[PDB]
């Protein structure tokens, strides 16, 4: 009789794998990812919502700035 | 920039 | 009769992986990520909600602001 | 009978892995980041709600703020 | 920026 | 800058 409710996950979950040899190079470069099996997550909103019988109200918000001025 | 890998 | 009930995980999970050779180079690079099973979360707003019955509310923000003058 | 009632968990869990050879080089680089099975969590809001015959609310906000001024 | 691994 | 690892 499980039950999971109001629940989040957020990242990397990994059994068992194998990564060998990941080589990089970044030479005059304004961005650059690698990723192998993994989360990059970045200026994410998630809402997830399950009402019954009831009032629910979620106000969420995310604000992500970059300035680079050179 | 010379990444030499060699398992 | 197992619950989870109003439960967050926010990062990485892992179990019995290998890595043998991650290697990387950054030169004259305004930004760089090497991610192996790994999680990179950055400006993240995450809401999970279960109401039975009741009266729930949730206000969530995130700010990330980055500058660089240069 | 097991229960997880309002529980977080941040950050990294790991069993019984192995990780060789992690080479890294950042020269003249703004920003680098190298993770490997890791967690590199910045700027996260995050809210897990279970209600049930009852009133729940929540106000949770995160300023993440980073200024470099050269 | 040599980087050389060698397992 | 010169990483050299060698297992």
């Amino acid at each position: 009789g499980k039950t999971k409710e109001g629940v989040l996950y957020v990242g990397s979950k990994t059994k068992e794998g194998v990564v060998h040899g990941v080589a990089t190079v970044a030479e005059k470069t304004k961005e650059q990812v690698t990723n192998v099996g993994g989360a990059v997550v970045t200026g994410v909103t998630a809402v997830a919502q399950k009402t019954v019988e009831g009032a629910g109200s979620i106000a969420a918000a995310t604000g992500f700035v970059k300035k680079d001025q050179l | 920039x010379x990444x030499x890998v060699x398992x």
